[PDB]
């Protein structure tokens, strides 16, 4: 199985980068911001808090508090922001989760494929064995 | 063959056929009525807003009237080919039932209020847009899916009740608020089999006699539960999945 | 009723069911009449859906019809279209026929029926099983047995259908 | 006339290792940028940096500005990297010298990651999991279409249910972009315990039955119907290109049994010949 | 064939049930109607107006209307051209007609009662 993880992984770690890398400068008057009351707003501080973050929006728990605490910013009419982050998340989250499972259930049906060709040739070959076996017994 | 002229019935026979190839064949018309029915629609969506709603209020009784006789005619035009053909369909039932309440509501006096009348010309357009092709397939085996997906919740009901009396053994008058009444403690162990943030009830349960108490036991036995039920739950619901799709491709 | 039927010795004799839509339009009216809804503060009275109802019913019991008979009689009957006191229709053969029709659905789902074709005649309607074709031609064989005219099938001629005779 | 000259030298393999090198660059001033320090100060190797990398995209739309239209207005990465370039080559022109009344700065760090997209518009390999990935999107459309749908149902009906009575529970059913996003999260895991807590106050009672219905139909339905149509789609279209791929093996091994025995034929007719001639 | 007989028992030739209907509708419609403006005009006791049927009239309209439609439909086939011409006739009278009744329906609102 890891060695078929050849193109899924390196696609998934871009689309990680990428997705995490846009993400930085979004909601940047969360954490840059002069609100008093806040106790996320070291999610969206770092490049590293941000990659962080969006792996947590990857493994999805709790998005939803996740989104109240950032609704502590100024709602700006959520026009592109909160928009982006939830198709992110959902988007990645199912489409690498869904890709994942498939292709592992796919190496264990070329298992499965193989191991029952290989059964299908020992029978085949013994078939053949027997029928010489008739041969050989006749040719004496 | 030859058909040197025609009889009574065979004329019949070609008014059905030309009734049955408009309305039901021809793009056009099915292509207004899902235009219609996503412009009231997005007057569906421009509610929740008085704002816009104290300028709209009477076009929209204008086009929920519009869009009731349209319905019922549609419902005629369908009953006018006949009466037992309609009765005995699985979606001409549901559509029949839709513009039946909707009517009723509308004409007589009603408690169905606006909780009936948005969600059923929802349902409408979820039915009319079933219709054209490229959702068709995949509705048809969501409905396949049921049948397999149903003995899977009895034997995941079953499961959790014969679990939930191991569970009510631990439960009632300690720890309450959501082990006790035998129903809310049924729905917080099926919150828990759902997983997600179930730390609040850990803390519930916390502190029994801080070191190992049956803190340590009802916990672990409770989670193994939780553990073992989701993923054999999680797993049957694809398994029924793959079958029933499995199914649709072959 | 699978044996029955088939023989139909000598004459076969039909009916139709607009006195049973009658019947129960009748029974609904005449519950109509009596303690109906109270919509008086709908400023309306709906009395006259009912009369509509009088009218309609009315009119469907005018149309009484005694025993569409033919002269299917086992013999060289002529099919001559023969009702208790009037007649209306007589043909030399190469009008009367049994067919097989079908209707289909916005689905697709195709239905079934059959027609004893000629001038105003009569319909062959099964009793309420039609999704599959079963056996067709079998029927068709029986009335080639009771007095051997014609079987056809959907669309021209083609093949799959039986004729026998021909005006030519 | 130099058309074909033109077309040999973008198909040779230097043009696309300095076209590499440039949006790796590219990457690098984004992976700096992303800082504080080298954001606007120490800024002149950015600025210089910058002007080669729009340089450098200037000259792929001049190179995809040709005749090959007529293909990349009908294929997918192609139409995909001509719409990426336009969305580059516009916002960056009404942003580095604006003058204008745009809203703020958000679109920067976007930029950049698209530009990181066309980098990683290469590798062949990506782009055959791509093509052999690409015949479901009409299947997660239709998908995304019924969830879209089942939003809509359970959005008006949890405001019919909790925001029309209007004593309590705002912003949870009650403004419709909060509705739906506290319906995602519903139908999701995540928040429904604390959503649920925020509902049972309400005195609705059936509330907690009705959301426990939603989850158990939303959430099951949704995750595990996108898994399986996802797994035998792939299923499917893995098998096929694997079956394509023995059998032109198998038609190669064919070919060089015949060629095999072709060539021993002729070397058999040639010492008969070479007997019967000596 | 013998029309005697034909009119006399046991049935009515196909189509031509419905245009005569339609025309008896027509003829209790241009009563109800003439009554109407008569008593909109000139004599003024809107006590006996048709202001208490409204909606079962206008539910008999748009039926004679269909029934007229579908005689029309049933009695083209026949090859002749005045039967074409007597149901395309009566429709047109009866749409004509019920266009006038909405439009004097319409004009008669602040007269009836209030919600
Ligand atoms: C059922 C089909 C054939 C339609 C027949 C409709 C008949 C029954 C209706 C339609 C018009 C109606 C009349 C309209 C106007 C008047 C005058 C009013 O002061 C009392 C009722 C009265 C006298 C109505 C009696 C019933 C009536 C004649």
């Amino acid at each position: 199985a890891l060695k078929s993880m050849t193109f899924l992984l390196m696609l998934l770690l871009i689309f990680f980068y990428i997705f995490a890398v846009t993400g930085v400068y979004f909601f940047r008057e969360y954490s840059r911001s002069t609100i008093e009351g806040l106790e996320y707003n070291m999610f969206f501080s770092d490049l590293l808090n941000s990659l962080v973050t969006v792996f947590i929006l990857f493994t999805l728990d709790h998005w939803y508090a996740v989104l109240q605490d950032i609704w502590k910013v100024p709602e700006s009419s959520r026009v592109f922001s909160s928009i982006y982050v939830i198709l992110w998340l959902l988007l990645g989250s199912i489409i690498f989760r869904n890709i994942i499972v498939a292709m592992m259930v796919t190496n264990f049906q070329n298992i499965r494929s193989e191991l029952s060709e290989e059964m299908s040739h020992l029978e085949v070959q013994y078939k053949a064995d027997m029928f010489k076996q008739q041969i050989i017994q006749r040719r004496q | 063959d030859v058909m040197e002229k025609k009889d009574a019935w065979d004329v019949q026979e070609f008014i059905t056929q030309m009734y049955i190839k408009q309305l039901l064949r021809h793009p056009a018309f099915q292509l207004l009525l899902a235009f219609l029915l996503l412009s009231n629609a997005i007057t569906i969506a421009l509610r929740t807003n008085s704002y816009l709603g104290q300028k709209h209020y009477e076009l929209f009784s204008t086009i929920d009237d519009i869009v009731l006789t349209i319905l019922i005619c549609e419902v005629l035009l369908g009953w006018l080919n006949g009466f037992w053909i309609f009765w005995k369909d699985g979606w001409n039932i549901l559509n029949f039932a839709i513009v039946f309440i909707l009517f009723m509501g509308f004409f007589i006096k009603q408690l169905d209020m606006v909780a009936i009348t948005y969600p059923l010309r929802v349902l409408r357009l979820v039915h009319v847009c079933m219709a054209v092709e490229p959702l068709a397939r995949i509705i048809k085996v969501i409905l396949q899916s049921m049948p397999d997906l149903a003995n899977v919740m009895a034997l995941i009901l079953f499961f959790m009740l014969v679990f939930s009396v191991f569970g009510v053994t631990l439960f009632g008058a300690f720890v309450p608020k959501h082990f006790q009444n035998m129903g809310v403690a049924l729905y917080t162990l099926f919150i828990c089999i759902t997983q997600d943030g179930w730390l609040d009830i850990y803390t519930d349960f916390q502190m029994d006699e801080r070191e190992y108490a049956m803190e340590v036991g009802g916990a672990i036995y409770f989670a193994v539960f939780i553990t073992l039920g989701a993923f054999i739950g999680l797993n049957l619901f694809v398994v029924v999945v793959t079958t029933n799709l499995e199914q649709m491709m072959k | 009723m699978c044996w029955v039927m088939p023989p139909s010795v000598f004459v076969l004799e039909y009916y139709l069911d607009t006195l049973w839509k009658g019947t129960m339009l009748f029974i609904i009216c005449l519950v109509f009449i009596s303690c109906n809804v109270l919509r008086e503060v709908k400023y309306q009275e709906t009395w006259c859906f009912p009369a509509y109802g009088m009218v309609i019913g009315l009119w469907l019991m005018l149309s009484s019809i005694p025993q569409r008979r033919l002269v299917l009689n086992h013999t060289r009957g002529m099919y001559h279209f023969s009702i208790q006191g009037r007649t209306v229709c007589q043909g030399p053969m190469h009008l009367v026929y049994v067919r097989l029709a079908l209707s289909s659905d916005a689905y697709g789902g195709r239905f079934f029926q059959l027609v004893l074709c000629g001038h105003k005649l009569e319909p062959l309607v099964l009793v309420q099983l039609s999704e599959r074709y079963e056996q067709m031609e079998f029927l068709g064989r029986h009335l080639a047995r009771k007095l051997n005219i014609n079987y056809f099938d959907y669309l021209a001629s083609s093949y799959r259908h039986v004729v026998r005779h021909w005006p030519l | 006339e130099c058309q074909a000259y033109f077309r040999k030298v973008i198909k040779s393999t230097f043009f696309q290792i300095v076209m590499i090198t440039t949006v790796t660059t590219n990457s690098f001033l984004l992976v700096l940028g992303t800082n504080y320090d080298i954001q606007f100060e120490f800024f002149r190797t950015f600025e210089v940096s910058e002007l080669f990398f729009v340089s450098v995209y200037v000259c792929e739309f001049l190179m995809k500005v040709y005749v090959d239209p007529i293909t990349y207005w009908k294929d997918g990465y192609n139409i995909l990297d001509v719409i990426i370039l336009i969305i580059l080559t516009i916002p960056y022109l009404l942003r580095k010298i604006k003058g204008n009344h745009s809203a703020y700065l958000h679109f920067a760090d976007g930029i950049q990651s698209l530009r990181i997209l066309k980098l990683i518009s290469y590798s062949r390999g990506i782009r055959t999991l791509i093509i052999a990935v690409g015949e479901t999107v009409y299947t997660v459309a239709s998908v995304l279409t019924l969830l879209f749908l089942l939003m809509f149902v359970f959005a008006i009906l949890g405001f019919c249910l909790f925001g029309v009575t209007d004593r309590g529970d705002l912003e949870n059913w009650g403004n419709l972009a909060s509705a739906f996003f506290t319906l995602f999260s519903l139908a999701t895991v995540d928040g429904w315990t604390d959503l649920q807590e925020e509902l049972d106050k309400r005195k609705f009672t059936v509330s907690r039955a009705f959301t426990i219905l939603f989850i158990l139909l939303a959430s099951f339905i949704f995750l595990n119907m996108f898994v399986g149509v996802m797994i035998m789609h792939t299923e499917d279209s893995m098998k096929k290109f694997e079956r394509d791929l023995t059998l032109e093996r198998n038609l190669a091994i064919m070919e060089e049994k015949q060629i095999i025995l072709k060539r021993q034929q002729e070397e058999v007719n040639r010492l008969m010949n070479t007997q019967k001639s000596g | 064939m013998r029309w005697r007989d034909r009119i006399a028992v046991l049935c009515f030739p196909p189509g031509l049930m419905l245009t005569v209907a339609a025309l008896i509708l027509f003829f209790i419609h241009m009563g109800v109607f003439a009554s109407d403006v008569h008593n909109f005009c000139v004599i003024h006791n809107y006590d006996h107006m048709s202001f208490r049927y409204t909606v079962v009239l206008i539910f008999s309209q748009v039926i004679s209307i269909g029934w007229a439609a579908m005689g029309s439909l049933y009695a083209e086939m026949t090859g002749d051209k005045f039967l074409r011409c007597f149901a395309l006739t009566i429709l047109i009278l009866n749409g004509a007609m019920f266009f006038n009744r909405l439009c004097l329906e319409f004009l008669a609102i602040n007269y009836r009662e209030e919600r």
